[PDB]
């Protein structure tokens, strides 16, 4: 059970690595703090010239009063293109509206006029393939100048295939359906335009409406009237229990990473900062000592936890492919913390298994520097700003490779919203392929 | 117990012990408590006529002879009881409209029929009102309305019984159980 | 979401509304008073004097102290025959039987000698149509004079079927099993039999009874120790919120109803009387405006509700498909408010199609004068008195068009007690024909 | 009773002659052979759907063979009985 | 409804037969203390000598603090054997850990080293039926000396089954893992061993250990964190009611049944006394009077009683398969309380029919002297001491032929929790073969 | 070691599918286990494995419940005691002799 820190919080080597890290956080919070401003103060003030909410300031008013809103990919685009293209001018993330915990997904009509940049596309796909795969409902507010003026139409298909898994599709336009967007709104089971603002450019003559808005406010109103009627009821079965904090605090975490990539350190003092009551029961502590594994709570939710602490080995992959075994065995969901540092694929080959063919949810965050990423598609994949010019975490978030750069010191509250987001859909039982005994 | 009440005058002893005795109910056995009402509530006792043969000489108005309870009573008492059994709430459907002790008809008046049975006498108390009102309870306190003086009197629930105040006298109510007796 | 009510009920254009309808509502409370005697006081005096409990009494003690009971078919058999046949001659309805709700059906054995007219035959079939369909357990109070001395048999067919889909069978014998009578109880998973008065002509002799009484009280008595023990578990799945009342008065609806059939008004004033906290969420409020179409809850329970507000038109055909293909998405019941005032049928089909695929239960009230009643099998179906000598409400109800004219001041209460009887079984998940686009 | 009324597969019936009966239990289809039964004449009820129609007895075979056929095209459910009064 | 007691306790005649009765409830409280002894003070103390915890401490410490345990068979190989091999050197039972009702399974390493002899093998295999059949995890506290030195694996078998099925296997090793036993551990989902101490003879040299532990007290604490991170959910269904007590006191029992074995007595005494509120509704109680049947409660879980009052006949036969059509069709457990006294085959199969495929939970009772015990597969089969020297309680209970004598005044409470521990299994629907009619 | 045989058989008849025939003719189930075997009938009829019952001899204790708990039974008349058609009411076909039975 209880894990004891052996991290002096009041220590210098300590300090020195909290040091580089919240400078890191820090780079973070600044750039996105730009991305907040889209195409810059320019031409966020010619939109609320025209009357417009901005995207984000519509994202706050549809949400539920003080709501948690988890953004996804804000990083996406970042010095990818020619200029800047803010969050790729969409900004997608989950949030409740009316008790419903939905996928919502805006154009930022301040960046090149909402135009669909290849990575908008890809990005606006992502967030679909996440409410998919988590059953969330999807609430588009659309306002776009194009799909490229000087891959797509996929985006439709999702609509239909969601539509018809019963995962409600929302649009609400407030502003342009240029080019293809004008097919999003009529793609979706419920459609809520604003009239003589709104120009809708390829309520009853574009026939793809029905509701109809003074303005971005009584929009976004009526946008949350619909998803009031969506009589849903979340279908991921958990035994979850109260949630208990960790016994020690969150930016602890940030001096625990040793400033030094190589410098080794023990994971477990990660585990210990984000799981329920710092309670970590690791399974077969004395074998592959590499991988790190254990049950666990966070928030209630029962997680089953596989670290990197070192090198995988046969011994490590052996030892996670069995306690994968039992976690899909118990329905409960899986947390890789993942650092990936560094005959063999014998036994590698059943761990791959294992993680591929599991059906609970899984959870990914690089912490550090086989297994990897997307390639196991866990529901999300977050990434720390310490981990690894072309490494750098703001590279592959800027290419959606990871769905964004997260603080550290919210690792526990942001995996909480996720598992949460999660359990809208059921939980299915496992087939594993044949293991290479 | 023993109840004792202070006045400042021996009128107000008198009516406040009274007022205690009121407010006071025991039911599960036989009490002397509505004897002691009526001692207090005696003209003999207010007028201070007083010896150590007063209990066996006013003996006549101090253990009076029950009189079976008007239509006026099972009407009380039915009302009461149905309002003392809520409905069942169902987990599977706890806002269930059908839930309702109300007694709902479709076109025609709400219809309520009660089995009871007070002391060893049964009535068929069949309530009936197009007019909601009449009888409401809270508490240990069941408000009526007879048509223009609402009055308010005990009314306590305790197991499968249903103890009412009535004229100075508390009386156990309870549901007839056919089965039970056919055995 | 809220509505506002245009409707001046001190007005003198108002009061004459009220005036016809209060009107008929009181021809209605007479007419139902008048069939409360089933063969006059006459006949029930004969009855109780035998010792028995009248139908109603019976019904009455078998039922869950102040439980509602929703009588179906009153008016049946009505100035159908030679003289009369006081609600064919058998009360059915849906009441709380140990917090089970029940389908109940007895026969008056003051009407005839509680003789099956062709008529009661075809209500208690009805009866039990509803029990399969709402999956509600019955209590049948057999006491019978004949199958008519001087169609059934289907009825034991049921009784067989529903046993089958565990829709718990009971029979309580207080009285006459002749001719065919006798095999309902034979038909039931428990019969409850009264001795030495019941006349048992076509408990260890008959072998069709489980459990013997002394008399009438005794067997419903024990009536209600069978519903005791019927381990009984609700299916219909719902979010339902706790009940909150409407804006206005019930009887507000009296005088909303124009004394006039032609002079046209806004059906969103019913609505707005019936639905909790007067909310109604319209659909396409500018399109197909003879159809009104929105989301709404009733006594906590969520439903889509489409109104008639005029002559069926193509928009307001595809509109209402539309509105119902969102419906059954989400699982949500149906309520028609039916008031039929009067190239196209391309479009009327796919409403058609919806509403005759449609899966999650439907409720059907008519409250005026393609689409219609009992073509589309709705749970139930209701109509006011306002409602259209061979087109009167009395002449269908008086033939089972329908399950009973009630007071529009207690749509409200019906269609809540109806939709929570619906509950008892689960809401199916719908498939639709092919919709000719 | 039960056993008719509850019984899955695909039932046909024929009246060859003058409890059980007719439409009663919903068999696939219900025919008349001529001398079965004025109110009691095969034309009484055949002419108002009480049954599929009259057949010529030498062709009974016949025509249960072709219904069977049609009934195939549908599948075969399983059985659920009620609860037997044993 | 309620039963009136015609049993008067402050009689001559029921004094006689409490007499009797308390005699043997007293013999066999004394066996059961040998019985407790294992191997005598002598091994014992050896046992503790090696710093070792007991069989049944380690069963106590394991379990939830105050946990009842209901213990299986510990009369097993009562004198069968040469020696004494005191409940068979294994002591099984179902206890609370971590909130699951869990099948814990020790050797007793103090009875002939913990080897194990053919009802040794038996035992630990009829704790796995029980753990499989009503969906129990299961920790084996392993600590055996051989497979007998001067069938099993049939065990192994069953391990691997119940793991498939999602029962948790858990291994808790304190002490020696000689001959087959190493399997025991190795079969597991998750073993816990002990190092240092526990000769693991034929943790990452065996190979089949995933926890190690310093001691007895570390290993069970561990087996508890085990149990702790199943995400075990319950999955039986019932309309569970608020317990409560039955109007007699439970000993009253002792004086109910005659002390002769011939005078007949009323077993609804005996019912009386075990359901709750005494409430006890009977189906047909005037035929087949041999067989009383009824519905009723008991710790708030609804059963349906059978009772032998007499010799089965035709009617009985009857009354019964109806009674359990019933049954089965609502879901309820089976409570029969066997008493066994002594053309007619043809109504005994139906009895026999509904019997045998009734697929609701199935608890016996043997109180007295077609139909019989572990022919119909009940859940549990328990075995008052008044029952029937080759047909004394003891001598099938020393054979498995049931799951153990108990107290009579402990009926209510063994068959409430039983009855729960059913409860972790689903209950199936109910198909019967071709019921002769 | 008869009944374990009969019930092997019966095991080996549930698991494979395979529809039952039994010949019966006993003198006992020992007059100087068990009943688990009609225990398997009823379970096999119920899954579909139709049960037949073929006597053409004595039904004696048990036994008599063999061709009770069958869908079909064969019963030998004049010839196959029948002690523990219509009378034993355990018979659904009566044959003249073993070969007419296992005709039928």
């Amino acid at each position: 059970a209880i894990l004891h820190t052996q991290i002096n919080p009041r220590s210098a080597e300590f300090a020195a690595n909290a040091a580089t890290m919240l400078e890191q956080v820090n780079a973070l919070r600044t750039l996105l703090g730009r991305i907040h401003e889209g195409g810059g103060s320019a031409a966020q003030a010619r939109h609320s010239a025209r009357g417009k909410l901005l995207v984000r300031e519509r994202i706050n008013r549809l949400l539920d009063p003080g709501s948690p809103f988890l953004e996804l990919s804000a990083l996406a685009a970042h010095e990818v293109y020619g200029e800047e293209v803010a969050a790729a001018g969409i900004v997608a993330g989950i949030g409740r509206v009316e008790g419903v915990e939905c996928m919502i997904v805006g154009n930022d009509a301040t960046v090149k006029g909402g135009t669909y940049y290849p990575l908008t596309v890809k990005k606006h796909l992502r967030a679909q393939a996440i409410a998919l795969e988590n059953r969330l409902p999807c609430i588009y507010l659309v306002d776009s100048g194009g799909a490229n003026l000087p891959h797509f139409g996929r985006i439709f298909f999702n609509q239909a295939n969601m539509s018809a898994r019963g995962i409600p599709q929302i649009a609400v336009v407030m502003g342009s359906c240029t080019a293809g967007g004008a097919y999003v709104p009529a793609m979706s089971d419920e459609t809520v335009m604003v009239r003589e603002q709104a120009t809708i450019f390829l309520c009853k003559v574009s026939g793809v409406a029905d509701h109809y808005a003074e303005d971005d406010d009584h929009a976004l109103a009526i946008a949350r009237r619909c998803v009031a009627n969506l009589n849903w009821r979340k279908q991921g079965q958990l035994q979850c229990r109260a949630p208990r904090a960790p016994l020690y605090p969150a930016e602890e975490l940030y001096g625990v990473i040793p400033a030094d990539s190589k410098q080794p350190y023990d994971v477990r003092e990660v585990i210990a900062r984000l799981v329920d009551g710092s309670e970590f029961d690791e399974f077969k502590a004395l074998f592959g000592t590499t991988l790190v594994c254990g049950f666990a709570h966070l928030h209630g939710y029962p997680i089953a936890i596989l670290a990197n602490n070192g090198i995988l080995f046969a011994e490590a992959a052996q030892k996670g492919a069995h306690f994968i075994e039992l976690a899909c065995q118990r329905g409960i969901p899986l947390l890789f913390l993942q650092n990936i540092t560094g005959g063999i694929a014998k036994h590698g080959a059943k761990l791959v298994t294992a993680v591929a063919c599991a059906r609970v949810p899984k959870f990914t965050v690089l912490i550090g520097g086989g297994m990897c990423g997307r390639a196991y598609d866990p529901r999300f994949l977050w990434m720390w700003p310490n981990a690894r010019h072309q490494g750098h975490p703001y590279y592959s978030s800027a290419r959606l490779w990871d769905d964004g750069v997260i603080d550290p010191a919210q690792t526990r509250e942001v995996l909480a919203l996720a598992l949460s987001a999660a359990l809208n859909a059921p939980i299915e039982p496992t087939a594993f392929g044949v293991f290479r005994m | 117990a023993k109840l004792i009440a202070w006045g400042e005058t021996r009128e107000e002893a008198r009516q406040r012990l009274l007022a205690m005795l009121a407010e006071t109910s025991v039911g599960g056995l036989r009490t002397n408590l509505a004897f002691l009402r009526r001692i207090l509530g005696h003209p003999a006792f207010a007028a201070a006529e007083l010896d150590t043969g007063f209990i066996a000489r006013h003996q006549d108005d101090l253990l009076p002879a029950p009189q079976a309870l008007p239509e006026h009573f099972w009407q009380a008492a039915a009302e009461a009881w149905l309002q003392s059994e809520p409905g069942h709430r169902r987990d599977d459907d706890p806002h269930s409209p059908w839930s309702r002790n109300d007694g709902w008809r479709s076109a025609l008046a709400r219809e309520s029929d009660l089995m009871l049975r007070c002391r060893d006498e049964r009535r068929c108390v069949r309530l009936r009102h197009a007019s909601p009102s009449q009888y409401r309870l809270d508490g240990d306190d069941l408000v009526s309305r007879v048509d223009g003086v609402t009055r308010r009197s005990a009314a306590l629930r305790r197991g499968r019984q249903l103890f009412l105040e009535w004229e100075g006298e508390l009386l156990a109510i309870e549901a007839v159980d056919p089965i039970a007796e056919a055995e």
